[PDB]
């Protein structure tokens, strides 16, 4: 967020002050009520949600299907990520 | 008197250095309301030349009788304020926390003088500060 600097001697110092305490209000995650949040959000520690999670292409990110199409005896394939397999 | 005197007193057993400024207009301190003062934040701020004596728990800051003003005293622990309209003298105190603070109003006697003295007994005289 991009605040205005607040300086000794300033004009408009009171409506400056407002517009960064109500800049600060409307661009900043709450620990209360409804919202929604953009930008690529990384998270160190733990996470856990005790409401409803809900995720997007689950099956295409986590579960990855090889098999061998013209033998069926040996299967090769380049592993997408870490991972344990089912074979 | 000697000058306009303000008594600090603290919790340490010991010597608390004091340091004083002077300033105009400061936050909340301005005439027609917040931000309504000349310099936003507060106009020139000027160090007070200050002359420190102490007693256990109380420093005496005797300041020039040319600063003596009147108003209300705000003890914030750290520092002491005596706010006087749009006028703040600010007092701030190190190694010790400000337990009360005033300007000095009931001030010692002066000029003791021992006269009448015997084998048994002396005169007492002075002036009032």
């Amino acid at each position: 967020a991009e605040l205005t600097k607040i300086t000794r001697g300033m004009q408009n110092g009171a409506e400056t002050i407002n517009d960064n305490l109500n800049k600060l209000n409307t661009i900043t995650v709450q620990k209360t009520g409804d919202e929604t949040i953009a930008g690529k959000k990384t998270f160190s520690g733990d996470v856990s949600v005790d409401g409803d999670f809900t995720m997007k292409k689950f099956a295409d990110s986590y579960v990855a299907f090889f098999a061998n199409k013209g033998s069926g005896n040996t299967v090769t394939f380049t592993a997408p990520w870490d991972c344990t397999a089912e074979v | 008197p000697s000058g306009f005197n303000v008594v600090i007193e603290h919790d340490s057993e010991y010597q608390p250095d004091v340091k004083v400024t002077y300033y105009k207009n400061s936050i909340g301190t301005e005439a027609n309301g917040f931000d309504t003062g000349p310099v936003f934040g507060g106009e020139r701020i000027y160090n007070l030349a200050s002359s420190l004596s102490y007693i256990r728990n109380k420093i005496n800051v005797e300041l020039p009788s040319v600063y003596a003003m009147a108003g209300e005293v705000v003890n914030n622990g750290n520092e002491l304020l005596l706010i006087n309209g749009t006028e703040i003298m600010r007092f701030v105190i190190e190694g010790a926390t400000i337990t009360k603070g005033y300007v000095e109003k009931v001030k010692p006697p002066t000029n003791l003088i021992v006269s009448d003295v015997t084998s048994t007994s002396a005169k007492i005289s002075w002036e009032n500060g």
